[PDB]
This record gives structure tokens, C-alpha cells and sequence, in this order.
């Protein structure tokens, strides 16, 4: 899977937030904005045959599923120290 | 008048969207005709956990030569691409 | 020909260094500026955020 | 039917009954004092109020006086009518003429069109320009940027770029300016009436000195009128005089509206309002808008969030930059940040993308030896790196053109350059092949030919 | 007419409109900073025969009036690149 | 019976009202059923007439205003003991190993004050590691804090993967690692590693994950002090490795606005130096036993003056700083001689031998550091000879530095080195003394001890 720009949902989210007056931390964003991209990325994963075996009720048996994730980030003038980044 | 149905936010989701554009709710703007959908999935959910993984051993080609051979990715992996514009 | 050529030599290395001198000053003054306007810029985003937030 | 109950500055707050509020985008219309002013509502409240924004001067409102509730939005006059006018925000006429003979009006606040309804198309256009059409050049139907600050030649350059390619359109146009000087609309204005192509060129001017809901609007009735050109089956050539302005207009009335300030100071729907604008204005299957549009960056900061959310919205980029114009080069393209979508080799052919990445690697280069060549000056390099500098420093005064529309500031003739002259005279001064004449004699000459003429005569 | 510092005109309208409470942004400027200037400047123009007719009735006829401005502005060590310049 | 009920839920907080008379105090434990989900709630202030705002244990999906709570009193508790070994825990100790009940004994709570200041015993009993870089600069006793500070991708883990197998496994004790925020992929990659190395049975774990809301990884530190200080007090020594103390801090940071507080000078909870102290100073070698730790600490955006990296240095016995520069570079441990040290460094502790070789070292590559502009831009030429001495021997010191490690074989391809303290210092004072001036730098890097120096010497 490829996440075209997590920089705009990180401004998309800002916007959701702050029009519902929740409270602005560094360059405004929210502080969730970590658990926002966290919870969203970890859920890429391998997961074990008996992780396979169980989600499918036994019809799949032997084999260990995968997804794999390339998040893509714009920094400004290679900034790396901003807050998304 | 709002009425509140119970349920999160679930999406369509199968081996009939290989070749389909999608927008966010699952609805077709390719113009090609609906969905074959194997059910629907919830769109916010969590992830496996320690127990449930299992390490990467299994390579994904990027087909360059220095992706691939400066900093490989496994099936798996959840690497960042940075930079400018 | 090179007792007068190590002279001159030595001519050119002084007037070389001297250029490199005030180069190297023109320089300073410039990036003290850079400098000066980036500091007064963290401190003004700053402050602005911390009354923001206080809200 | 409702009351004003509250003036802040160009927002206005209109008290309803609790059965007939108006929508989120309807228009209201007050007597403030002998003059009929418009109200945009942009936020239902609580308890029947309306936040709206004024479309005129709100000086004079006094609280309790009675608006009057209009039951569609702002309609402007399109079509044929609208053909060699000067118009208002409102869509009325501004030119002294008489009144716009519409068959037809359409609300200001459309729809994208939709995903299936687009096309692409790499029909590639020409420019009289060396370094636009070089490096990046830009296809019929695709949105091109001049950015640049202030000072540095976006409004020249388009009137460059209505001047040339208007030779190869034939339809119709439209120039809308965006919060800019009016003397440039009134010179615009007359230089077109006077070429005998005003009946073409459809002009709408909600300019500097209006209040901030005239510049907000302004470039949406720009596109509505676009829009029903392109419906038409035509294809249309929209110019967009500041494109920076419609942000800012959002900036200044955002506060008042009781939305929290986002970045620096910016709204915090900046993306989305950039996004519902410049999503519009595409080329469809059905027709084809080619347009350009002058952004201006705030501060010389191409860090800044109005430009850097609108690099991605643009075909052709061209970044105009302060020190290149300080040396004198105009145009004051900078070639190491203008690019295109367009710049491929299977689209503009292997002799161009091989000679625009030459001249990027050289001037790269360039830039590399300058911290070195500042501290210990020229003499410390490898004589290679001095063959690099020399061509380097060619190549920039080779960029430089003169064109027509500057010929009042300077003196000189303009000049119109060709694709394949331009290509000629950048590989053969990448190959070297002009390594014998003086720099000076590459500043402000069209051909490459013209060039070695100037160095005869020094 | 010789405005003499448009750049303390723009401080103490920074003032005023930090008084009031009104969001800051670049400098702490406040946002209409450019309106501030542009509706002040825009009223110095050259205008036709037919707009002096039309605002004297009639009593002036065939002239064109003029009002040229030159404001002054002062910059910190002789930068152009300061968001009031 | 329940006795509260939910009256908001904004984000990841959480208010209850109550009666009047008995309100839940701060710390206290609540329980929710969101949905067939049991939830945990922690309170954090009484605020107002009965009310008390509160953090979710938990996802905050699925609860509704009005929903009734019933409120356990006392803090969270946590089984500790001999049960715990072996044994993957939450934050609230449940078992994520999928192996049954954890069987404990006995259960402690998380929140408990630190040691009292006579109650705090003195060492100088020096470990010794195979790692040459950190023996030589910045050893440290049992009992002692160390701390690891780097940006991203410098090697803190695989650092802290080859001190584990280097000091766990000789040491007798019992160990906890505390995996605060860390990702998943390594905490399954670690439970391996310790299960087929059969040295599971020794370590206690505690995870929480970055996908977890922010309670848990804001407290999942405590548990994992709870049972350290439980084996602390039954007398024993124990071995504490915490995974990241920065992801402690950015958990308050994340919750702080939420829970009403004005903002901090980077945006930083209010309370930042307060959270630290009150986690760190619970770490700490007492006359009954001796808690001994290693800590990685996150540095943001890879400056040294962020407020976070910039407290906890005043809180740790031994400082390893790490830099980018170095791993970019391609040196391996990307330790900075210059910037890391220890208090375990006096001439009376160490050997007086390793005290002056520590001193020599770092006034040589103190003086190559200011000689490197130089060179760049006047070239090597314009340096005298004795300079030029002095840059080729900090060069061959700071490829000595360098060494392969049997945790970053995987990597690299080569198998790994242990290195005895006295043969660093014999390698080193060697180099210096010029005993070793005419082999190459490559003779030096990558390898053991100097008699390895030779014989690659040899084979180049
Ligand atoms: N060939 C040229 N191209 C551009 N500008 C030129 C050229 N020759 C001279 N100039 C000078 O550059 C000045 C500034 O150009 P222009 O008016 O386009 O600025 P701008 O880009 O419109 O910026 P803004 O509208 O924000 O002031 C011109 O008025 C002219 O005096
Ligand atoms: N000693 C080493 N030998 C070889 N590679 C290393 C070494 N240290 C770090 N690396 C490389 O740098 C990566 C980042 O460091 P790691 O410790 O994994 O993450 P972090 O440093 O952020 O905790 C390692 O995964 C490995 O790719
Ligand atoms: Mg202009
Ligand atoms: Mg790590």
C-alpha cells in the first residue's frame, strides 16, 4: 500500500481539529496527530500462519500474510526538525 | 432531524476492487459499473499484536538499483520516502 | 630567474591572504544577519503559539 | 424580514425568524443609507443568526437596520454578452456602457467536474520565451505558475504570455484580476481596445482597492465565466492577475468569522479553499481551459504555506527569483526550481530533455564552486572547474531575452526565439562550440546568431 | 502628497489591532496590514476629463486631475526582503 | 453497584460525575463497560463539584455520555513477583502471550514515592562490557543509570541488544525491559531472540506498543518500575532496560491540553520536568538492593537542547551520545568520544593508566575537530608537520573506536568482537605512544584488539 501524501492528511486532520476548537499544539497541529499516523502505520504488518489459521476459520493453513506500506512526506526546504516530519 | 444508526464507518472490500477507483466510501468513480465486493470491513480497527507477528525474511523489488540495493524492503516494512517537492 | 621568482611568490601569497581576509569578513556580516532574522522568527512563532494555545 | 444585530468590521451578523434562515450560501440584500448593499452568508449560527460577509463598503451599517432575503446565490451574467465588458463582483457592468444583454446567469458556487469527465492531453504549446519553453515547457490545457515575489516580473511576463500565444488561439479568453493595481487593468484595458482584440478578451476586475468580500469572490465569477466558454465546446485561455490575493482575502476576514488561526496566521481551511477554486478549472473532455495564473509569495518565502499549498496544483511552475533580476537578467527565471510535468523525453523528445538536463547540471555545478570561488576567488580551482564556470555564467546571460511588452523600460527591439533555435544555442554552448566569444555579448539577444554578431561589434 | 513613515503608521496599527485581540501573523502583523496600505495608496491616481465633469457637474470641463504620492518606508540594515517592504 | 456516569468524551479524555460525598481521589482506577470491552479509566484531577477528569486505558470508540462507571478504590495494581517471569504484560498486567494466567502471589500499585534520601547506597563497582568505545569513555558501576541519547537511526536498539547480551547473561539477576512505545515488529523480534537464546526465564516483560492510546503508554513506564522495585526489595540485583524515555513524556505531551493545561515553551506540557523526576529518581540502588539501568532516549529532531534530552541529562550516572554524523560517516557504534562521559571516569576509581589514556584520546580528537575546516578550505598542505602527526593519529584513533558486534551481523556480514577493558586501554595508550604509527587506518577499523590490529596489519 502507498499513502500519497501523509503530510495533507496530517493538514486535513489539523483543519477537522482546530474547527472544532480542540486545543493547538506545535504549528498548530493537535497533539493526536502521533497517534493519528501511529495507529494508521502500525497496522501494516506480518503476521504468523496461526494468526491466518484462526482469522480464516481453518481454510487457509501454511501461509503468513503481509502488508507492506510506503508513506510519503514533503518537507519545506529539507527541513526535517517540523512537527509532522 | 438527525437520527444515529449504531454503526462505524464500514468500507467494501474484496478481490473485485483489483482494477477499480475508488473514492474514500467505496463508491466507484471510474464509471465502470459497481463494486464485486466479498463483504464489507470496518475502517477503523487495531492491529495484531506481539504475539501475532512474525519477523521479515521476504524481499518486495523495487526494481531500482539503488532502492534495492542500498536500502532494501521486506514484505512487511513500513519505509518512508522524504524529501522536496 | 628564481631567487626572483620565490619573491614575487611571496608578493602574490600576501595579496592573495589579504583578499581572503576581507572575503571572509563580507561574509560575517551577512550571515550575523541571516542569523539575527531566524532568531527573531523563533521567537515571534513562538509566544504566538503559546498564547494561541492558552486560548 | 431580518435585523443586523452585529457589524464587526466586513462581517455582518443577520438575525432570522426561526422558519426562514437562509442557506449556507444565499445572498441578502441592505439599504446602507442610498446604496443597496449584497450580503453573502457563510455560517448558520444557533437561534436563527446568519455570519455574513459584506459585498461593498460596511461603513455606515447601523445595528437594527432590516436586510431583505434574496432566495438564490450570486448570479452573473455569462455567455456572449459578457464578451468585450469590464464586470463587477456581482457580475454588473463597470465599463460606462449600458447594461449586459444575458440570456443566461449561473451561481457563483459550482461543482468540480468529476473524475470521468476529465482528459489529458500533451498537445505541446509554444512560447516566444527561450527559458519557459526550454525548461519547463508547458502543453495546451495545463495550468502554469508564476510565482516570484515582488519586483520580479510576473505581470510582465504575462502580458508576455498573452501577447505570443495569443497568435496560435483563435477562441475566446478571459482575464480576471484578483485584488492587483487598477492602473494595470486600465492600461490593460486600453492596450486591448486598441490592438482591435477586446472582442475577444472578457475582463473581470474586482481589484486592490475593494473590501475583502470583493476580493474574495472576484476569481470565482472569473471561473463561471470560464466554465460557460468551456460547456460551450470551446477551448479557452483564463489569466489569473493575483492568485496570492484570494488567500488573503480569507486570511483577513477568517478571524472575524471566529475560526482559530491556523499556521502563521493563515485560515485553517487554506488547503480546502485553495482546493475548491483551483479543482474548476481543468480541462474536461468537452472543452479545455489553458490558464495562467501569478502567485505571489509573501516575504520572498517559498516556505510559506499559501505558496508551498499550490505547488501542487500546477502543470508548468516558474519561479521568478529577486537576485537573478538584481543582476539584470530578465526574465528572472530561476532554472534550478522551474520544472514541468511536461519535461519528458517521450513527450518533447530526447534533443530537449538531454539539452534542459545539461543546463541543469551545469548550473548546479555553478552553484557549488561560488561558496569556494567567494572565500578564495577563482584562481584555486581546477582548470575544468574554470571551463564550468565560463560556460555557466554564459548560459545565464543566454537565458536573458528581450521582450516587446518591456520595450518601454529598456530600449531594445523585442525578440521572438523558436524552440529549435533555442535548443541550437543551448547545446552548442554546452558543447562548447561558442567558447570563444565574450559573456557580454550573450546578455539580451534573441538567437544564437545574433549573439555572434554582438560580439563583432564588442 | 509625502506620507512620511508609512512604517510607524503600520506600528501603530499594529497596536490598535493587538489591543482588540485580533490573531497576529507574520511580524506579528496583524492580516489586514495590506489592506491597511492599499486603501490608503490606491486613492493617489490620475483621473479622465469625463470623471472631473461628472463629480464637479459640470463647472470643471476638459481637465484631468492628478495626485501623486511618495510614501517612505524604513528598513532594518538595509534589507527589501522584510514583509512591510 | 456503579456509581458514576460519562458526562464527556472529548478525544482520548474522559469526565465522570459523581456524588458529592465519595468522589474518587487522583490515581484512583475506574471501571467502564464499553460495550462487552471492560475499560479502564485512570483519574488525573478533581475538578469542579463531583466531577473528576479522567484518561482511557483503552480505545475511547464506542462509550457514550451516560454510561455508568463504577470506581474501584484504589490506583491500578499490578501482579509482581517470580510469576512474572518469562511472561508478556500490558500495562495493567494482563497477559498478551497468549501462555493463561499470570498466577501471581501477590499484586502491587504503580504509584508509589521514591526512596527516601537516607536510604540511598554508594557504588563504584565498575562493569566491564566488550564494547572499547564505552569502556574507555564512559564506564559505569553497578547500580548506575546510563543512557543512551540519539536521533533516529543511529543505533540505539542494536546497541542496546548487544549490552543485553553482554551484561544480562553473565548477570545473574533477574531482569525487566520496559518496552514504552515501542514498535511491534521489535518487541516480537526480541521475545524470539530471548526464547531461543533459553534466557527468557530470567527477564520479565512489559509492553506497550505505539498503536496503544496514550494512557498506556504514558503508565506502562510505572509497571515497569513496579516490578523492578519488587525485586528490588526482596534484596536482589536487578537489570532494567527502558526502550524509550522520550515516548514516556510525548504520552503526557499528547493528553496535557485535553487535561486544561496551559502550554510550555515547545509546546510541552507545563509539568514536563516534574513527570521526569518523579519516574526517575524511583530508579535507584538502595542499601537493600540495587537497581541497575539502561535507558534510550529519543532526541528529537536530532538537537541536543530540546527540553526533553535536556532534562533527563541531569538525572543519569553515564551519558552516550550518539550522533548522525558518525553513522552517516559509517562508524559503528556511532559513539561521540567528545560529547559522551561518565562520572565513573576519576583517575581514583578507574585505573590511573585508563584515566590518562582517556585524557590523551580526547584532547587529540578535540584537536583534529578544529583543524577539519582548516584543511577543507586551505588544504593539508598548510598544515605543519606535527599537525600532520597529529591528524594521522586521530584518524587511526577514530577508526579504533570502531566494532562489529554479534547483534549487527545480520547487517554486515562479519562475525563480532569482545573486547577486555585492559586490552582497550593497551590498544589505545599504544596508538598514542606511536607504537603502532606506521599501519595503515584500515589495520584499525573493524576489528578487536590490537593484536588483531596486527595480524589484519599482516594480511593487508
Ligand atoms: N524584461 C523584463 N521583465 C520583467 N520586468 C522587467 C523587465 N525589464 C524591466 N523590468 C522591470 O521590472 C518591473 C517589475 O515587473 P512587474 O511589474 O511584473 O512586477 P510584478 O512581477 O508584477 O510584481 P508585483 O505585481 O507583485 O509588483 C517592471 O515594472 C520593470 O520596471
Ligand atoms: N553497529 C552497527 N552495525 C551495523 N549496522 C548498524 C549498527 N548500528 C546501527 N546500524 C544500522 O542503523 C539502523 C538504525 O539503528 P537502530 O538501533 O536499528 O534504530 P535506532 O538507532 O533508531 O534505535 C540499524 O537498524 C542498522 O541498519
Ligand atoms: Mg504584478
Ligand atoms: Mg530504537
Amino acid at each position: 500500500i502507498i499513502y500519497d501524501d501523509l503530510s495533507k492528511q496530517a493538514v486535513a486532520y489539523r483543519q477537522i481539529s482546530l474547527l472544532l476548537r480542540r486545543p493547538p499544539g506545535r504549528e498548530a497541529f493537535p497533539g493526536d496527530v502521533f497517534y493519528l499516523h501511529s495507529r494508521l502505520l502500525e497496522r501494516a504488518a506480518r503476521v504468523n500462519a496461526e494468526y491466518v489459521e484462526a482469522f480464516t476459520k481453518g481454510e487457509v493453513k501454511g501461509k503468513t500474510g503481509s502488508l507492506t506500506a510506503l508513506p510519503i512526506i514533503e518537507t519545506q526546504a529539507g527541513d526535517v526538525s517540523a512537527f509532522v516530519p | 432531524k438527525v437520527k444515529a444508526t449504531g454503526r462505524i464507518l464500514e468500507v467494501p472490500v474484496g478481490r473485485g476492487l483489483l482494477g477499480r477507483v475508488v473514492n474514500t466510501l467505496g463508491a466507484p468513480i471510474d464509471g465502470k459499473g459497481p463494486l464485486d465486493h466479498d463483504g464489507f470491513s470496518a475502517v477503523e480497527a487495531i492491529a495484531p499484536g506481539v504475539i501475532e507477528r512474525q519477523s521479515v525474511d521476504q524481499p518486495v523489488q523495487t526494481g531500482y538499483k539503488a532502492v534495492d540495493s542500498m536500502i532494501p524492503i521486506g514484505r512487511g516494512q513500513r519505509e518512508l520516502i522524504i524529501g522536496d517537492r | 630567474g628564481v631567487v626572483e621568482n620565490l619573491a614575487s611568490e611571496q608578493a602574490a601569497r600576501m595579496v592573495a591572504m589579504k583578499a581572503a581576509t576581507d572575503n571572509g569578513g563580507s561574509l560575517i556580516k551577512e550571515l550575523q544577519l541571516v542569523y539575527n532574522k531566524a532568531r527573531q522568527a523563533s521567537i515571534t512563532q513562538e509566544l504566538t503559539e503559546i498564547v494561541s494555545g492558552a486560548a | 424580514t431580518g435585523k443586523i444585530v452585529q457589524v464587526i468590521g466586513a462581517v455582518v451578523d443577520v438575525e432570522f425568524p426561526q422558519d426562514a434562515v437562509p442557506r449556507v450560501y444565499d445572498a441578502l440584500e441592505v439599504q446602507n443609507g442610498n446604496e443597496r448593499l449584497v450580503l453573502e452568508v457563510q455560517q448558520q449560527l444557533g437561534g436563527g443568526i446568519v455570519r455574513t460577509i459584506a459585498m461593498g463598503s460596511s461603513d455606515g451599517l447601523r445595528r437594527g437596520l432590516d436586510v431583505k432575503d434574496l432566495e438564490h446565490p450570486i448570479e452573473v451574467p455569462v455567455g456572449k454578452a459578457t464578451l468585450g465588458r469590464i464586470m463587477n463582483v456581482l457580475g454588473e457592468p463597470v465599463d460606462m456602457k449600458g447594461e449586459i444583454g444575458e440570456e443566461e446567469r449561473w451561481a457563483i458556487h459550482r461543482a468540480a467536474p468529476s473524475y470521468e469527465e476529465l482528459s489529458n492531453s500533451q498537445e505541446l504549446l509554444e512560447t516566444g520565451i527561450k527559458v519557459i519553453d526550454l525548461m519547463a515547457p508547458f502543453a495546451k490545457g495545463g495550468k502554469v505558475g508564476l510565482f516570484g515575489g515582488a519586483g520580479v516580473g510576473k505581470t510582465v511576463n504575462m502580458m508576455e504570455l498573452i501577447r505570443n500565444i495569443a497568435i496560435e488561439h483563435s477562441g475566446y479568453s478571459v482575464f480576471a484580476g484578483v485584488g492587483e493595481r487598477t492602473r494595470e487593468g486600465n492600461d490593460f484595458y486600453h492596450e486591448m481596445t486598441d490592438s482591435n482584440v477586446i472582442d475577444k478578451v472578457s475582463l473581470v476586475y474586482g481589484q486592490m482597492n475593494e473590501p475583502p468580500g470583493n476580493r474574495l469572490r472576484v476569481a470565482l465569477t472569473g471561473l463561471t465565466m470560464a466554465e460557460k466558454f468551456r460547456d460551450e465546446g470551446r477551448d479557452v485561455l483564463l489569466f489569473v492577475d493575483n492568485i496570492y490575493r484570494y488567500t488573503l482575502a480569507g486570511t483577513e476576514v477568517s478571524a472575524l468569522l471566529g475560526r482559530m488561526p491556523s499556521a502563521v496566521g493563515y485560515q485553517p481551511t487554506l488547503a480546502e479553499e485553495m482546493g475548491v477554486l483551483q479543482e474548476r478549472i481543468t480541462s474536461t473532455k468537452t472543452g479545455s481551459i489553458t490558464s495562467v495564473q501569478a502567485v505571489y509569495v509573501p516575504a520572498d518565502d517559498l516556505t510559506d504555506p499559501s505558496p508551498a499549498t499550490t505547488f501542487a496544483h500546477l502543470d508548468a511552475t516558474v519561479v521568478l527569483s529577486r537576485q537573478i533580476a538584481s543582476l539584470g537578467i530578465y526574465p528572472a527565471v530561476d532554472p534550478l526550481d522551474s520544472t514541468s510535468r511536461q519535461l519528458d523525453p517521450l513527450v518533447v523528445g530526447q534533443e530537449h530533455y538531454d539539452t534542459a538536463r545539461g543546463v541543469q547540471s551545469i548550473l548546479q555545478r555553478y552553484q557549488e564552486l561560488k561558496d569556494i570561488i567567494a572565500i578564495l576567488g577563482m584562481d584555486e580551482l581546477s582548470e575544468e572547474d574554470k571551463l564550468v564556470v565560463a560556460r555557466a555564467r554564459k548560459i545565464q546571460r543566454f537565458l536573458s531575452q528581450p521582450f516587446f511588452v518591456a520595450e518601454v523600460f529598456t530600449g531594445s527591439p523585442g525578440k521572438y526565439v523558436s524552440l529549435k533555435d533555442t535548443i541550437r544555442g543551448f547545446k552548442g554552448i554546452m558543447e562548447g562550440e561558442y567558447d570563444h566569444l565574450p559573456e557580454q555579448a550573450f546578455y539580451m539577444v534573441g538567437s544564437i546568431e545574433e549573439a555572434v554578431e554582438k560580439a563583432k561589434k564588442l
